[PDB]
């Protein structure tokens, strides 16, 4: 027999928006209801400032004024809602930045760009951001944009051109914006406009949406590392973590640099007792100062990779003896897929389904693993033709790909880390659609990461989300 | 100035950690659930900014760096106390509440009550440090007994306290050499208000004031977790420096961060210096993290205090037991269960030692029909005559077999053996049958033959891969490539999940010539573009009857590799794929 135990469904979690207001499409209820409002915060006027050559300010200008004005998806998206402008929805004015905000750079990046070159190009851009640092207490979101000549170097094979300028410019806390080509064109307004207005106020400070289960009092932690080659030819390894409420939010990492770290086949760095046990008691005390002192009940660990023996022991010498840690391997890539078989009814027997399966299925397979969907049919978020489920990715793949979850620890229930991932999933800011595969903090430790590779020097330092991303 | 590392602040200690004492404070219990006096005076300020509910309430939103610096410059903008000043504490909550002290015993009842306090690796370690006489006096502000429990817990003896009851023993004991010895020091003329303390106990806290001088005269000092809120403890201090070869190890102050240190501990620091004494502002980080690398370096560690200290083996806990369900909207996984846990293979042992490399050479020189293996001992599943055939050379010893017991253990550690099972489930699987096999990138794929692409063995691949109803076609070539002939396939691969052995398949298109792939990958999307759940039920339904035999039976085929012979390998491949059902 082959019966693979038994399957269960995780219902699709809700958002929390203003006036306690709930919906799960996230562009549906920031039009009808508005951002998430919690006391003032002072993004009550998102000033804006330019950094573009003046023959490329024109359109930067025009993208700033389409940003205050409606737009409409043209056709049966299926997913967009219309855009009511940047006065509607987000209920804060936009300022179009003065003469005294426009700060550009004159001829020196053009030739480079057309030859290809790295780091320089980065330090121009940052001696004109120093221009503006000069007058830095007049905005709160600065707009940059790199033409196609300057897209042509744009990276190769690890360096990224607007990855180094941001890895630069957030140690001094100012927020960037980066507005390629491609928002421009397209000739899909309605898919740009909700892309850009939501980044440029989550960087402003403010708050689009928030998970409405938050009564729980747990907290997760995302691990990612990146192999970076400091001066001298010696390796290092920057192990980054990053903190979750129950609600979103997460707005300070910890960055760390160590040398003590072994390595598998495959690149994979592993840290040993010492460095596991620093690196959490850091992200403790991270995450203490920010809640007045209060401690979680619940922790979860997130990582790409399996724990060492050690790692484990590591994780629990950093935490009290009273807290219950959960560690939790995710894997991407799976070689199992699954179809939906339903029917029955009274017409006919049992059929293959006309849609995959739901997003919030998960399959426990053994006494370790479990295989969590995040990625299929989703229903009652349809706006082309309600009552009908959308796959929302038939155009990349055409069947949706599980990812496993495999755990080193923890008592007991797959309900509550299954949610847990689930509900992480749908926070992130940074992009415009439903959901993403892997969970937020997977994710932005990555990137983060990447970022602070780029460093030339060792940082120990506490950061900012808003500076990077 | 006077900044050391911490490289530095840890062979200094392993020398002299006998002439050491330590004057702990708020920072040292912060990890352990109680809040510290920052964390209360931050809530009240960002209650009174009115950032959230100025009544009653709790889980603020942000805090963040910035919006605490605005917060506290807004503060100092009207003329508020100094940062880090005494003052602050009874100022703020007057500003916050303004009277009522019902209402400040409900916030010091609802923010203190419900607080699980809990031991971490500091305080384990230190109280065995206390154990075993390496630290003698510890000198604290607290009015908690995260200590007291944390030596109780290690020990299993009751800590010896010195505070204002009995603060004249405190000298006495510390002059007749009573090692283990914890005194507390009170606040700052406010904690006396608070227990009407009688001028009696004002007399009894400078009687701790005298035994902290003292002891200085004969120690050592690495105050940590303390930040100088109260200026009694930092005059204290200064007459302890003013003393006479006051602290001759040195004075050292530990802070998390260098560059969040306070002006008052700096000013102390440039004092201590002045008058000809080795103090040093270092940094260690956490608390947690100066003592767990102390107690690494911590010799003649008996073992149950070792035991005791850092935490037990963590046992696999981790067993949820999942259930058989019934519900009628299943899932169809594409997986074949694998029930045979054991083969007979051959052996010959070499002579000479040779490598896989040029195992793998020779077999690609010199093809045999026989199936090799390569990590230390070459394993076959060929013939005979076939064995005295490759390389020769008359170095077989013995031909005895090797049976293969529980065979999904050694799969899931060794990866050649891996591959060379799944090599025979394969070769079995494709014998007597007209598909192909290819081998790309060790990916074992199955490719419909194009010269036989008519036969009724593949009619139901064919209807099934068509529109509406109608007949497609399995092969063919690329419109813009005339030497680009693709092909219906399917890739096998061998799967471990915890003590159970699976066959996965996947479809997908082959591609003739292997090297020109852009193209190949164009028209693979081109083509798979409309392949949705109901399409791919009867792709994976076609090429699973197409493979293992028939279906409708539903048991379990089998399959031999080379039954001619006298090594050869059987398995039990079940026919019908895994699903599942449940919640209910
Ligand atoms: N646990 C208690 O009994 C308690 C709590 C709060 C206040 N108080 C009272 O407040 C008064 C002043 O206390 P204070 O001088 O400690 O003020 P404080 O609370 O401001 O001291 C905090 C200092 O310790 C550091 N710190 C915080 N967390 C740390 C960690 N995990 N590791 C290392 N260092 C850390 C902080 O950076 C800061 O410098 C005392 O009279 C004391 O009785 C006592």
């Amino acid at each position: 027999l082959s019966q693979l135990a038994a399957h269960s469904t995780i219902p699709e979690p809700l958002l929390l928006f203003k006036d306690n207001r709930t919906d799960t499409h996230p562009l549906r209820g920031l039009s009808q209801y508005g951002p998430y409002s919690a006391c003032f915060n002072l993004p009550g006027q998102v000033r804006l400032a330019y950094l573009a050559p003046t023959e490329h300010m024109r359109k930067l200008d025009a993208i700033v004024r389409e940003l205050q004005n409606p737009a409409t998806p043209k056709e049966a998206t299926n997913y967009y809602v219309e855009y009511g402008g940047f006065e509607k929805v987000f209920k804060v004015p936009l300022v179009m930045p003065q003469e005294h905000l426009r700060c550009l750079a004159l001829d020196e990046c053009h030739g480079v760009a057309a030859n290809g070159n790295g780091l320089a190009l980065a330090d121009k851009i940052v001696q004109s951001m120093s221009g503006l640092f000069r007058q830095k207490h007049a905005f709160d979101v600065l707009l940059v944009y790199l033409p196609a000549s300057w897209k042509k170097c744009f990276e190769y094979d690890g360096f990224d051109l607007h990855d180094r300028i941001k890895a630069k410019v957030a140690p001094l806390n100012l927020p960037i914006q980066i507005i390629n080509d491609t928002a421009l064109t397209r000739q899909c307004r309605a898919n740009v406009m909700w892309g850009v207005s939501v980044a440029l106020y989550a960087k402003a400070g403010g708050i689009p949406w928030k998970l409405a289960d938050w009564d729980k009092d747990e907290a997760y932690i995302g691990l990612s590392y990146a192999i970076k080659k400091n001066a001298e030819g010696q390796e290092y390894t920057t192990c980054c973590s990053q903190v979750f409420d129950p609600d979103g939010t997460g707005f300070e990492f910890v960055a760390y640099d160590t040398r003590e770290f072994i390595t598998d086949r495959k690149g994979n760095p592993y840290l040993s007792y010492q460095e596991m046990q620093s690196v959490l008691s850091k992200s403790l005390h991270l995450y203490q100062s920010s809640h007045n002192g209060r401690m979680p009940r619940k922790i979860f660990i997130h990582k790409t990779t399996h724990f060492t023996e050690d790692e484990i022991q590591g994780a629990f010498d950093s935490f009290s003896s009273s807290t219950e840690i959960e560690l939790v391997q995710i894997i991407q890539s799976t070689n199992w897929y699954g179809l939906k078989v339903d029917g029955k009814k009274g017409d006919k027997p049992v059929a293959p389904a006309s849609y995959p399966v739901d997003r919030g299925l998960y399959q426990p397979l053994t006494e370790s693993e479990c295989l969590l969907w995040t990625q299929g049919s989703v229903m009652g978020v349809n706006q082309q033709n309600p009552g009908q489920p959308v796959f929302k990715e038939a155009a990349l793949t055409p069947l949706p790909n599980p990812i496993m979850l495999r755990r080193f620890s923890g008592n007991g229930g797959w309900h509550a880390t299954c949610s847990s991932i689930l509900a992480l999933t749908k926070v992130d800011w940074n992009n415009n659609t439903l959901y993403k595969k892997l969970p937020v903090t997977l994710v932005y430790s990555q990137v983060f990461a990447d970022v602070v590779k780029q460093t030339p020097e060792i940082v120990n330092e506490i950061y900012d989300y808003r500076f990077f991303m | 100035m006077d900044v050391l590392t911490d490289n530095e602040f840890y062979q200094h200690y392993l020398q002299n950690s006998q002439h050491m004492m330590w004057f702990l404070g708020a920072g040292t219990s912060r990890s352990a659930g109680l809040p510290t006096a920052s964390d209360i005076i931050w809530d009240l300020k960002h209650r009174y900014y009115c950032l959230h509910e100025n009544q009653d309430y709790q889980k603020h939103d942000i805090n963040n760096h910035a919006i605490k610096s605005k917060i506290q410059s807004y503060m100092d903008s009207k003329g508020f106390p100094l940062q880090w000043s005494p003052e602050e504490y009874s100022f703020y909550f007057e500003l916050v509440f303004r009277d009522d002290y019902e209402a400040q015993r409900k916030y010091l009842l609802e923010a203190l009550a419900s607080r699980k306090v809990s031991l971490n690796i500091g305080h384990r370690v230190l109280a065995a440090l206390l154990e075993m006489n390496q630290t003698k006096v510890v000198f604290t502000t607290n009015f908690d007994d995260v200590i007291e429990t944390a030596f109780s817990d290690i020990s299993g003896k009751h800590l010896s306290v010195y505070h204002l009851e009995g603060s004249y023993a405190a000298l006495s004991a510390l002059n007749t050499e009573a090692f283990p010895i914890y005194a507390k020091i009170h606040g700052d003329f406010r904690y006396q208000k608070i227990k009407n303390l009688t001028p009696d106990l004002q007399t009894n806290d400078r009687e701790i004031h005298k035994c902290f001088l003292a002891a200085a005269i004969r120690f050592g000092l690495v105050v940590s977790g303390y930040s100088g809120r109260d200026e009694n403890v930092m005059t204290m201090l200064r007459a302890a420096i003013d003393q006479n070869n006051a602290f001759p190890h040195g004075l050292y102050w530990t802070v998390p961060s260098i560059s969040k240190s306070e002006p008052a501990v700096q000013d102390l620091i440039t004092y201590a210096q002045g008058k000809g004494v080795r103090a040093y502002l270092v940094e260690t980080g956490t608390f947690d993290e100066m003592l767990s690398k102390i107690w690494r370096q911590v010799k003649d560690k008996p073992a149950a205090i070792d035991a005791k200290v850092r935490t037990a083996r963590v046992c696999p806990v981790s067993i949820p037991l999942p259930g058989p369900g019934k519900s009628f909207p299943a899932l169809r996984t594409n997986a074949l269960p694998v029930v045979t846990q054991s083969i007979r293979c051959g052996v010959v042992t070499l002579a000479s030692p040779i490598t896989f490399s040029e195992l793998k050479e020779r077999i690609s020189q010199k093809s045999p029909k026989a199936l090799l293996t390569y990590t230390e001992k070459v394993l076959f599943l060929g013939g005979e005559p076939e064995i005295r055939k490759i390389f020769s050379n008359d170095e077989i010893n013995s031909i005895g077999q090797y049976y293969i017991d529980e065979i999904a253990q050694s799969v899931a550690a060794s990866t050649f053996l891996k591959s060379f099972v799944e090599e025979a489930i394969l070769t079995a699987l494709l014998r007597e049958k007209p598909i192909l096999h290819r081998v790309r990138h060790r990916t074992h794929y199955a490719v419909i033959p194009n010269a036989s692409a008519k036969d009724d063995r593949f009619l139901d691949l064919r209807k099934a891969v068509g529109f509406k109803g109608d007949l497609g076609y399995i092969t063919g070539n690329v419109t813009n490539a005339k030497e680009l002939s693709w092909a219906e396939a399917v890739s096998i691969r061998l799967e471990e999940r915890g003590g159970k052995l699976w066959i996965m398949l996947k479809p997908e298109i082959w591609i003739k010539p292997l090297d020109r792939r852009e193209e190949a990958t164009d028209f693979i999307r081109s083509r798979r573009r409309y392949r949705f759940n109901q399409c791919s039920y009867q792709i994976l339904d076609a090429w699973i009857k197409i493979l293992f035999g028939s279906i409708g039976g539903g048991g379990t085929v089998n399959i031999s590799c080379f039954p001619d012979a006298e090594f050869k390998a059987e398995f039990e491949i079940g026919t019908r794929t895994a699903f599942s059902l449940g919640v209910g």
